[PDB]
């Protein structure tokens, strides 16, 4: 499960903000390495954590995927992103999983919650925790 | 014995205690370990005294030309018998290929070389080729993905194929070699004494016309086992051009990777003729092709007939809907060869998922890996999934990532997977929104059932 050293906000940042390499096949290794299971898909938003937090400040909207939740926020607009699509599995070694990457500019909706009082930095009371969708 | 570390920042103290392993272990793998030129001397000195180094993998370390040359110096001794070497994504440039090329001339034991994700360019490849052509070089597998090669590198590569009978694998995926380059490469293969086993040209600008040349290669190279051509505009015409070769009796091709190739139900139809006739074909990817439910139907009908012994089917993002699941359900219940079904990113919906569970829950089912990521699955499918997870005994991995499951659905899955009768070993739940309840219930599950891993 989510590595214990990360709060949900940090896990979100690890998977969707910090792309450690220009190629998906390499950037995904760090992520997949934590639990040794390659993700079927992963989207890297080419922005910053602070910039996503700002979006969390936009007017709340009912999450399109779950009408019972209203902790979603539509990005002010399109943002550059790179979507990583798993094309070749490698169960015996995640380092061998191959990905196809598709750069693009799209809007996005993020679900944000109150920070972890004892682990997330206080400068961000509300933080992104789930990428509800990309369009 | 192996020193195998990946994705870890190594402090000086940690590095200092790992050093001795570098001159002792037969396999040295330090993948993405933040190594730089500053630590290349330590590596080189260790390698020069290692009595039995067989494999060196330094992928994803920012070594740069100076660092790589430094490391390579460690392999320049008469007793070096290294068999595998990877300098993938190490900031090696075309210029830096001179030393690499030279080193190859005195390492007859080197069988595998990975140089992907390095901006070598055509000039660097040329230099490399000069070393590969040396009589003392007996390389068998070469990977050059994302090396900024153009069609001009195909002639040099072709000359290597024509002169090296031991060649087994050539990977040039993700290079803009295009139609002209692909043609030159294929002719090189046709005129080669090698018994190639794998050819990978994904995202290379391979065209429908290129498929005519590839057809001949598939029909003649009895040794061929893997053909990866994903992300190329092959279209249904390309498929029709390849099938005659795939159908050749001498062909024993095991893996056919043709995702996102512009194929439709029509080309799928021609491919099914191959599936029914070639028991040797074990892995097929048609992912990202607009197959539709019509294509799903053709595939399932074929998967229900004698002869088709496909073991893995990758059909994610094929525009399948809930309507095709009754067909796939029949397959999961009767087909005793298919072990993996990657059908993620398809609007199967709960209606479709529940249907698949009916077939999977049968006594003789054999499916061991099932991917249903981002298939519009909700809590409404969990009761059925929970039942199948106890009724079926072959499944070991289930991916339900990118689906909107809630407390109710999670509880249902947990109630089943927690039981001693559930043999599942991996439950994948990446990219799902978590409530405190959900997380708590699944955390405990991990400790209550040691043989089960709950991902994310």
């Amino acid at each position: 499960m989510k590595p214990p050293q990360f709060t949900w906000a940090q896990w979100f940042e690890t998977q969707h903000i910090n792309m450690t390499s220009q190629q998906c096949t390499n950037a995904m290794q760090v992520i997949n390495n934590y639990q040794r299971r390659c993700k079927n898909q992963n989207t890297f938003l080419l922005t910053t954590f602070a910039n996503v937090v700002n979006v969390c400040g936009n007017p709340n909207m009912t999450c399109p995927s779950n009408k019972t939740r209203k902790n979603c926020h539509h990005s002010g607009s399109q943002v550059p992103l790179i979507h990583c699509n798993l094309t070749t599995p490698s169960p015996q070694n995640i380092s061998n999983c191959r990905y196809a990457q598709t750069p693009a500019n799209m809007f996005y909706i993020v679900a944000c919650d109150n920070r972890d009082q004892r682990r997330d930095p206080p400068q961000y009371p509300v933080v992104p925790v789930h990428l509800d969708r990309i369009i | 014995q192996s020193l195998d570390i990946q994705c870890e920042e190594l402090s000086d103290a940690r590095w200092a205690e790992l050093l001795p392993l570098l001159q002792q272990c037969q396999v040295v793998r330090l993948d993405d370990c933040g190594l730089t030129e500053a630590r290349c001397k330590d590596i080189s000195s260790a390698l020069r005294v290692n009595p039995a180094l067989a494999e060196l993998n330094l992928r994803s370390n920012e070594l740069g030309d100076v660092g790589v040359h430094c490391v390579l110096q460690g392999l320049q001794t008469p007793s070096c018998k290294i068999q595998k070497l990877s300098l993938q994504n190490c900031c090696l440039t075309g210029a830096g290929c001179g030393v690499l090329s030279s080193t190859l001339r005195t390492l007859p034991t080197l069988q595998e070389l990975h140089l992907s994700d390095n901006l070598l360019g055509d000039a660097g490849l040329q230099l490399l080729c000069e070393g590969l052509l040396d009589p003392q070089c007996r390389l068998e597998k070469l990977q050059l993905e994302y090396c900024s090669l153009s069609a001009a590198s195909c002639e040099p590569l072709a000359s290597v194929l024509r002169a090296k009978p031991d060649f087994k694998e050539l990977t040039v995926s993700n290079n803009d070699i295009n139609e002209a380059g692909v043609r030159v490469l294929c002719q090189g293969l046709k005129d080669s004494p090698c018994q190639l086993e794998a050819l990978k040209l994904e995202s290379c600008g391979v065209t429908s016309d290129n498929c005519r040349d590839l057809c001949g290669i598939v029909a003649s190279k009895a040794s061929l086992r893997e053909l990866a051509l994903g992300s190329n505009k092959l279209g249904d015409v390309g498929m029709a051009e390849l099938c005659p070769g795939l159908l050749h009796p001498s062909s024993r091709l095991r893996t056919l990777w043709i995702w996102e190739c512009g194929i439709t139900a029509k080309g799928c139809g021609d491919l099914c003729r191959v599936l029914r006739a070639k028991e040797s074909l074990k892995e097929l990817s048609l992912a990202g092709n607009e197959l539709g439910d019509e294509g799903a139907r053709l595939l399932c009908e074929t998967l229900l007939e004698p002869g088709c012994q496909l073991e893995s089917l990758w059909v994610k993002s094929c525009s399948f809907t809930a309507a095709c699941c009754s067909h796939f359900s029949s397959v999961l219940a009767q087909n005793r060869f298919l072990l993996e079904l990657q059908i993620s990113n398809n609007r199967l919906e709960d209606a479709g998922v529940r249907e698949l569970c009916q077939g999977l829950g049968q006594p003789g089912s054999v499916l061991r890996v099932l991917w249903l990521a981002d298939c519009d699955v909700s809590d409404s499918s969990c009761s059925s999934l929970a039942a199948t997870l106890l009724a079926n005994h072959s499944l070991r991995e289930l991916d339900l990532s990118n689906n909107c499951l809630g407390d109710a659905g999670i509880l249902q899955l947990v109630e089943s997977v927690r039981q001693p009768g559930c043999l599942l070993e991996q439950l994948v739940l990446y990219d799902i929104y978590w409530s405190e309840e959900m997380e708590d219930r699944l955390q405990a599950l991990e400790k209550d059932k040691p043989s089960l891993r709950v991902i994310s």
